[PDB]
RNA sequence: AGAUGGUAAGGGCCCACGGUGGAUGCCUCGGCACCCGAGCCGAUGAAGGACGUGGCUACCUGCGAUAAGCCAGGGGG
RNA sequence: CGUGAGGGAAAGGUGAAAAGAACCCCGGGAGGGGAGUGAAAUAGAGCCUGAAACCGUGGGCUUACAAGCAGUCACGGCCCC
RNA sequence: GCUGGGGCUAGGAGUGAAAAGCUAACCGAGCCCGGAGAUAGCUGGUUCUCCCCGAAAUGACUUUAGGGUCAGCCUCAGGCG
RNA sequence: GUGGAGCCUGGGAGUGAGGGCGCGAGCGAUAACGUCCGCGUCCGAGCGCGGGAACAACCGAGACCGCCAGCUAAGGCCCCC
RNA sequence: GGAUGACCCCAGGCGGUAGGGGAGCGUUCCCGAUGCCGAUGAAGGCCGACCCGCGAGGGCGGCUGGAGGUAAGGGAAGUGCGAAUGCCGGCAUGAGUAACGAUAAAGAGGGUGAGAAUCCCUCUCGCCGUAAGCCCAAGGGUUCCUACGCAAUGGUCGUCAG
């Protein structure tokens, strides 16, 4: 049946993507976090 | 300073292992299993180091009994007389005399008779 | 004299060699070949070669002679499995061990 | 059904009690009368394809 | 139980069979000789063999009988002109099973040969 | 009429020797704790990255189209 | 692994020195057997030491009229010292 | 009526032709990280050896009754005799 | 009456679900391997030993270790024994 | 008794759960150590029917191992495992068993190759045909095309292959 993960580029930099995470105190704050734990990926793969 | 396991442990197994040795399948191979076997050993071994006194005993009384009937009385009453006569060897030895000397043991069976 | 050849890591299951192997355990080297030929089994593929191999071996190196070789001792050795993983239903994973034969085939001459 | 399942771990004696018939037996085997190769009975020679006293195949 | 009955099924329904044989008949018909495993072998002689005594037979009629299984005009000249007048005289036996040594490796199954007669 | 042995398809205990496995001991390019030292960077574009960069170059490191490096001072031999 | 925030492993050791096994042999190869190296190669790279469960080969004793938490006590047979 | 693409509304909040349905495969209150080693009068588990002594399952009170406080009963040290 | 008696002061407890049996009662039906008190006992913790076919608490008896020695207890002495 | 813990003699106690008390064993580490044991072989491992200890253990011997170990007497703790549906790993049992993923379907000949039911070619047979064919968009990201390969991946095989 219909699973969960529908893929959708678009939707996917919208909602994750760097400069979302930017706009937002939470979402700055996610970036900080990551960075701070030394992932390579502050925000999720994708490809335009 | 830390104080791993590191050695002793498996040591304490082998020792277990090596009494166990003779045991069937995992009583001889599993630490777990062979203890529990040990176990079991050591009591049979004191309840039966005990039961053999009894064990010989009761043999030495049954050989003694058939002997006995051979000159025409029973163990009781043999028994009886030699108590009668204040003849003390025992029923090891008795039953030795039964059956290595017995003119010896004959003997004694007069004396037995006499005692009544 | 002896000779012997190993086959390492050969990926079949032992329990499955071994059979073939019995077979020719205390054979002539020449009923053993023809045991083998006529053997309906994979393992038989993987046990002549090892067979084949020692019996070279004792004619070229330890100075015995092919008419006089038979199959002093043999036997298979559990190699390292392969694991692999088996989807089952309801999301379940299972695993697979692909199994692996160290194979042994031991010559010496049967004399007189 | 109720999903049966073993009770108890099988000993290494009773597996392998099991499996006092799995021995495989030894392929029948008889001279080809032609070239004396070890081949099965009622079997096309498979070394000089002989059978029934004549050449019947290409080997 | 299965007390007196005659015919292989070999694990294929009713046309999956039929094809078979027939497909084996233009083989054997065609090479003079195929291989094959052993129960197919022995399941194909008696389809053949009836095939070559209407040959046998050579009227109009066995032709059209012999094309509903063969179906190819020129197999069953070869059938009528060249293959019929060999066994002329044979009584039957127009065809041979011989067992070959080896199996298949990939599901060892046992082989045979069947080939038309001298 | 009587009695007593060799059977092992396979199993069991023991001994040897292997396979598998990776405990134990030893080892440490790593960590831990205290102590001391030292302590901001950024529009002269930081922190952190992306993509590049080698004669042959996957990755790491270094570096930035002057790209495992350019200039000068000092050290060193 | 998770859409994501986020979760989050495993994985060290040949040898003093690569001297990391030319060459020959079986094999499609893997693998092995000689030759060679090394104080050592069951230190041969799937490499220090290499326990245990687990699997196998060989040998000694034993088992197909017998009742069991598998032992223990006694005696006897066989094998070894 | 169904369906693609682009959007908006969420955790005591959304959304619901209403079933406490659904809100990323368990929703009468999502998920992650943190408070956190919550608390658990409950269940489980608690690892070498020898030697000496050796209980209780009663009384009183208790939002107490399978938990406690004191007393009874065990043990050790010193004192008395 | 010199006892792992007793008393005094302290340190450490554990126990505060008992149970069978005998005797005396209540409750029950002069029922229950029932319930609830009293005196005692044993099991608990002596599922260590002997007897009772077998069986925690019935009878016998309180197992420091060893003995191929003797006497008994309850219970037994026709065979299993 | 002798001098006070030397050892001897005589006597009595010595079942034990919760629990109290006493005495010891062993593990890591520190002083003892600028020492001593050690390649004439450290630790660790494997045997032992030998010795000492009531015991926990300690020796000694042989084999392994190849570079460490540390006494008498003291000091300090991450100090002893069989159980926690414990944790991590390894390996068993079930078992050569169930299964190998639509019942549209196969057969032969000829190639290739160490090796072929499974790769290529041919012929015959069967299945889809508002599809099981064709073309877009999402999404995936080199999977495309050749050459050379078959350890692993492929639910078998493999010379073939995403
Ligand atoms: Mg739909
Ligand atoms: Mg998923
Ligand atoms: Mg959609
Ligand atoms: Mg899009
Ligand atoms: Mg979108
Ligand atoms: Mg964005
Ligand atoms: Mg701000
Ligand atoms: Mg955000
Ligand atoms: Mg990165
Ligand atoms: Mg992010
Ligand atoms: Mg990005
Ligand atoms: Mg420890
Ligand atoms: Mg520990
Ligand atoms: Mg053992
Ligand atoms: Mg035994
Ligand atoms: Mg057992
Ligand atoms: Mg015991
Ligand atoms: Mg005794
Ligand atoms: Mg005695
Ligand atoms: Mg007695
Ligand atoms: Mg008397
Ligand atoms: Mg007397
Ligand atoms: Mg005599
Ligand atoms: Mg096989
Ligand atoms: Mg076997
Ligand atoms: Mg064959
Ligand atoms: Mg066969
Ligand atoms: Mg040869
Ligand atoms: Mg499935
Ligand atoms: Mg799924
Ligand atoms: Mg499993
Ligand atoms: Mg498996
Ligand atoms: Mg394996
Ligand atoms: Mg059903
Ligand atoms: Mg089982
Ligand atoms: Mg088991
Ligand atoms: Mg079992
Ligand atoms: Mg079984
Ligand atoms: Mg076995
Ligand atoms: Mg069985
Ligand atoms: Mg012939
Ligand atoms: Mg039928
Ligand atoms: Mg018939
Ligand atoms: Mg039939
Ligand atoms: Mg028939
Ligand atoms: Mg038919
Ligand atoms: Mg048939
Ligand atoms: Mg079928
Ligand atoms: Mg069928
Ligand atoms: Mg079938
Ligand atoms: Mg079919
Ligand atoms: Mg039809
Ligand atoms: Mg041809
Ligand atoms: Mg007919
Ligand atoms: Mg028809
Ligand atoms: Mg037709
Ligand atoms: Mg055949
Ligand atoms: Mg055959
Ligand atoms: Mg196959
Ligand atoms: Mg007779
Ligand atoms: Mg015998
Ligand atoms: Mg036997
Ligand atoms: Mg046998
Ligand atoms: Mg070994
Ligand atoms: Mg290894
Ligand atoms: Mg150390
Ligand atoms: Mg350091
Ligand atoms: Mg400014
Ligand atoms: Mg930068
Ligand atoms: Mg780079
Ligand atoms: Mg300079
Ligand atoms: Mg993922
Ligand atoms: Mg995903
Ligand atoms: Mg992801
Ligand atoms: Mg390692
Ligand atoms: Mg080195
Ligand atoms: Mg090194
Ligand atoms: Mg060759
Ligand atoms: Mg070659
Ligand atoms: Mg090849
Ligand atoms: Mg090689
Ligand atoms: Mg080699
Ligand atoms: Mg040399
Ligand atoms: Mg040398
Ligand atoms: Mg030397
Ligand atoms: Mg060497
Ligand atoms: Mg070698
Ligand atoms: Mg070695
Ligand atoms: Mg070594
Ligand atoms: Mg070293
Ligand atoms: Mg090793
Ligand atoms: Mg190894
Ligand atoms: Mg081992
Ligand atoms: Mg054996
Ligand atoms: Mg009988
Ligand atoms: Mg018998
Ligand atoms: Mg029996
Ligand atoms: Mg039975
Ligand atoms: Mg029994
Ligand atoms: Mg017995
Ligand atoms: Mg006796
Ligand atoms: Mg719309
Ligand atoms: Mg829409
Ligand atoms: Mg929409
Ligand atoms: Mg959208
Ligand atoms: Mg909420
Ligand atoms: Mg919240
Ligand atoms: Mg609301
Ligand atoms: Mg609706
Ligand atoms: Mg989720
Ligand atoms: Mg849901
Ligand atoms: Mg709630
Ligand atoms: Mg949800
Ligand atoms: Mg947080
Ligand atoms: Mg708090
Ligand atoms: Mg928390
Ligand atoms: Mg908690
Ligand atoms: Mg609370
Ligand atoms: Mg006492
Ligand atoms: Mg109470
Ligand atoms: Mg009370
Ligand atoms: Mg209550
Ligand atoms: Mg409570
Ligand atoms: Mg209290
Ligand atoms: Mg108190
Ligand atoms: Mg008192
Ligand atoms: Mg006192
Ligand atoms: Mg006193
Ligand atoms: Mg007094
Ligand atoms: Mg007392
Ligand atoms: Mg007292
Ligand atoms: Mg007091
Ligand atoms: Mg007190
Ligand atoms: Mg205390
Ligand atoms: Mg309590
Ligand atoms: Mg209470
Ligand atoms: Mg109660
Ligand atoms: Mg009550
Ligand atoms: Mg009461
Ligand atoms: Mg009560
Ligand atoms: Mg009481
Ligand atoms: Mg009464
Ligand atoms: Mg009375
Ligand atoms: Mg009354
Ligand atoms: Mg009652
Ligand atoms: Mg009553
Ligand atoms: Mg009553
Ligand atoms: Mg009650
Ligand atoms: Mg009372
Ligand atoms: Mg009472
Ligand atoms: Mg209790
Ligand atoms: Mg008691
Ligand atoms: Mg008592
Ligand atoms: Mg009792
Ligand atoms: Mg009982
Ligand atoms: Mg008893
Ligand atoms: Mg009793
Ligand atoms: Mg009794
Ligand atoms: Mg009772
Ligand atoms: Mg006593
Ligand atoms: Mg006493
Ligand atoms: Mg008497
Ligand atoms: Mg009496
Ligand atoms: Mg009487
Ligand atoms: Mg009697
Ligand atoms: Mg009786
Ligand atoms: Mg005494
Ligand atoms: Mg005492
Ligand atoms: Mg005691
Ligand atoms: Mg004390
Ligand atoms: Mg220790
Ligand atoms: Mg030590
Ligand atoms: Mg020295
Ligand atoms: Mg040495
Ligand atoms: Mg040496
Ligand atoms: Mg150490
Ligand atoms: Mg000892
Ligand atoms: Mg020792
Ligand atoms: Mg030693
Ligand atoms: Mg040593
Ligand atoms: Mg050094
Ligand atoms: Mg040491
Ligand atoms: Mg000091
Ligand atoms: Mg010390
Ligand atoms: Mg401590
Ligand atoms: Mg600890
Ligand atoms: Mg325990
Ligand atoms: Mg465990
Ligand atoms: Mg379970
Ligand atoms: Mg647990
Ligand atoms: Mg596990
Ligand atoms: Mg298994
Ligand atoms: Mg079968
Ligand atoms: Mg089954
Ligand atoms: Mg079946
Ligand atoms: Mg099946
Ligand atoms: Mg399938
Ligand atoms: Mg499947
Ligand atoms: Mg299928
Ligand atoms: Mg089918
Ligand atoms: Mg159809
Ligand atoms: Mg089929
Ligand atoms: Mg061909
Ligand atoms: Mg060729
Ligand atoms: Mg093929
Ligand atoms: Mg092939
Ligand atoms: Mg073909
Ligand atoms: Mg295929
Ligand atoms: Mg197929
Ligand atoms: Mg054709
Ligand atoms: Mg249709
Ligand atoms: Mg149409
Ligand atoms: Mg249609
Ligand atoms: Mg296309
Ligand atoms: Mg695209
Ligand atoms: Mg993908
Ligand atoms: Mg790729
Ligand atoms: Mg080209
Ligand atoms: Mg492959
Ligand atoms: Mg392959
Ligand atoms: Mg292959
Ligand atoms: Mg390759
Ligand atoms: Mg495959
Ligand atoms: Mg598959
Ligand atoms: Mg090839
Ligand atoms: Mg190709
Ligand atoms: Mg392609
Ligand atoms: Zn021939």
């Amino acid at each position: 049946m219909k699973r969960t993960w529908q893929p959708n580029r678009r939707k996917r930099a919208k909602t994750h993507g760097f400069r979302a995470r930017m706009r937002t105190p939470g979402g700055r704050k996610v970036l900080k976090r990551r960075r701070q734990k030394g992932r390579w990926r502050l925000t999720p793969a994708v490809r335009k | 300073p830390r104080a791993k396991t590191g050695v002793v442990r498996r040591r304490k197994h082998k020792k277990i292992l090596k009494l166990a040795k003779g045991y069937w399948g995992l009583r001889s191979k599993s630490f777990r299993k062979a203890r529990e076997t040990l176990f079991a050993a050591g009591n049979y071994a004191y309840a039966h180091r005990k039961r053999r006194k009894r064990d010989f005993r009761r043999l030495w009384i049954v050989r003694i009994n058939a002997a006995c009937r051979q000159h025409g009385l029973n163990y009781s009453t043999f028994i009886h007389g030699l108590k009668k006569a204040g003849i003390e060897v025992d029923r090891k030895n008795l039953a030795d005399l039964a059956v290595r000397e017995p003119q010896v043991f004959a003997e004694l069976v007069e004396r037995a008779k006499a005692a009544q | 004299m002896e000779a012997k050849a190993i086959a390492r890591y050969v990926r079949i299951s032992p329990r499955k060699v071994r059979l073939v192997v019995d077979l020719i355990r205390g054979k002539s080297l020449e009923e053993a070949r023809n045991i083998l030929r006529y053997t309906n089994k994979r393992g038989a593929y993987f046990v002549a070669k090892v067979l084949e191999s020692a019996a070279a071996n004792a004619v070229n190196n330890h100075d015995m002679l092919e008419d006089r070789l038979y199959v002093k001792a043999a036997y298979v050795d559990e190699g390292p499995a392969l694991k692999r993983v088996l989807p089952r239903a309801r999301g379940r994973a299972d695993i697979i061990k692909k199994r692996t034969s160290h194979i042994t085939v031991i010559l010496g001459e049967k004399h007189g | 059904a109720k999903h049966p399942v073993p009770k108890k771990k099988t000993s290494k004696a009773r597996r392998d009690a099991r499996r006092s018939h799995h021995a495989l037996t030894p392929p029948t085997l008889v001279p080809c009368p032609e070239c004396k190769a070890m081949k099965p009975p009622h079997t096309v020679c498979p070394e000089c394809g002989y059978y029934a006293g004549r050449k019947v195949l290409e080997v | 139980m299965r007390h007196l009955k005659s015919g292989r099924k070999l694990n294929r329904h009713s046309s999956h069979r039929l094809a078979l044989y027939r497909n084996q008949a233009k083989s054997l018909l065609t090479h003079g000789r195929i291989t094959t495993t052993v129960p197919k072998a022995k399941e194909l002689r008696g389809f053949v063999d009836h095939l070559i005594h209407l040959a046998k037979r050579g009227d109009l009629h066995a032709r059209r009988l012999v094309l509903r299984d063969l179906q190819d005009v020129k197999l069953v000249r070869k059938l009528f002109d060249e293959i019929a007048p060999r066994y002329r005289d044979r009584q039957g036996g127009y065809t041979r099973v011989l067992k070959l040594a080896e199996r298949r490796r990939g599901d060892g199954a046992p082989l045979a040969l069947v080939e038309l007669v001298e």
